[PDB]
This record gives C-alpha cells, sequence and structure tokens, in this order.
C-alpha cells in the first residue's frame, strides 16, 4: 500500500513535470514506475481529445473536485477492472492535477494524489493482486 | 462526468484489447 502510493505520487510528478511544474512547488505535501509512465504517455498520446474533452467539459474547483473524481472513477470501473481501464485511471488523475495548477487550484494536487492512492489500494489492488500484480503489468505494458 | 467516463472506459478497453496476454 505504502509502494501504491509512490507509484501514484511518481506518476502524477511525471506527468506535472512534462508541464514545467515542480512536485516540490505544487504539492502542498522502479520497472513498474517506468512501464506506466510509458503507458501513461502513450494513451494520452493517441487518445489526446479525450482529455481535452475532461478540461473542457468539467470545471474543476475545490469544493466539487472529491465528488466528481468518485462518479467518473466509479463510472469508469461499473463493470469491471482491466489493465487498460487502470491505465486511464492514471492518465485521468495525471489531467486533473495539471488542471489543477494551470487554474490556480493547486492545493487539489495532493489531494487528487490521496483519492487516487485509497482508490488503488482499496478497489483495484484486489483485481491486480489475483492477475499476477504489477510485475505482469510491466510484461505487457513496459 | 458519465460521458467523461465513457470515453475513458471504451479508450481503456481498446487498450486493454490490444495489449491483454
Ligand atoms: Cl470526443
Ligand atoms: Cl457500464
Amino acid at each position: 500500500s505504502q509502494s501504491n502510493r509512490e507509484l501514484v505520487v511518481d506518476f502524477l510528478s511525471y506527468k506535472l513535470s512534462q508541464k514545467g511544474y515542480s512536485w516540490s512547488q505544487f504539492s502542498d505535501v522502479a520497472a513498474v514506475k517506468q512501464a506506466l509512465r510509458e503507458a501513461g504517455d502513450e494513451f494520452e498520446l493517441r487518445y489526446r481529445r479525450a482529455f481535452s474533452d475532461l478540461t473542457s467539459q468539467l470545471h474543476i474547483t475545490p469544493g466539487t473536485a472529491y465528488q466528481s473524481f468518485e462518479q467518473v472513477v466509479n463510472e469508469l470501473f461499473r463493470d469491471g477492472v482491466n489493465w487498460g481501464r487502470i491505465v486511464a485511471f492514471f492518465s485521468f488523475g495525471g489531467a486533473l492535477c495539471v488542471e489543477s495548477v494551470d487554474k490556480e487550484m493547486q492545493v487539489l494536487v495532493s489531494r487528487i494524489a490521496s483519492w487516487m492512492a485509497t482508490y488503488l489500494n482499496d478497489h483495484l489492488e484486489p483485481w491486480i493482486q489475483e492477475n499476477g500484480g504489477w510485475d505482469t503489468f510491466v510484461d505487457l505494458y513496459g | 462526468x458519465i460521458w467523461i467516463a465513457q470515453e475513458l472506459r471504451s479508450r481503456g478497453d481498446s487498450f486493454n484489447a490490444y495489449y491483454a496476454r
């Protein structure tokens, strides 16, 4: 679970950095990490338009951010989990974090990181462990 | 979100279908 938290922070930090934002400034607080970064890059490049849809259709504000996050993720996983959906999940949180900084709501960065790590640990971990853990992910997506 | 989740889900599934063992 601490390794999962660290995976979430690695991904979010990477995605922020690609946009010129540092983790140390904007959060108030290894083979798997690399595979997830690459899968995230590939997913976002391949479906760029989906992420502009996200930032155009959903105007995040600190007061509605949690409810909106939970509604998206619950619908994403409504009928099950797979590796592709997990990648979409990480990319979604990455986009939310960058959007938050652009919009001067950077207090949400550490919150989104916490919501993702909670969801990952409580709801995604059971499936991930049942399917060969993250090393399997490295096999397919690394 | 519903529509945003649907977009992400469908793309996650296409990604999954390609890479699944
Ligand atoms: Cl679209
Ligand atoms: Cl559904």
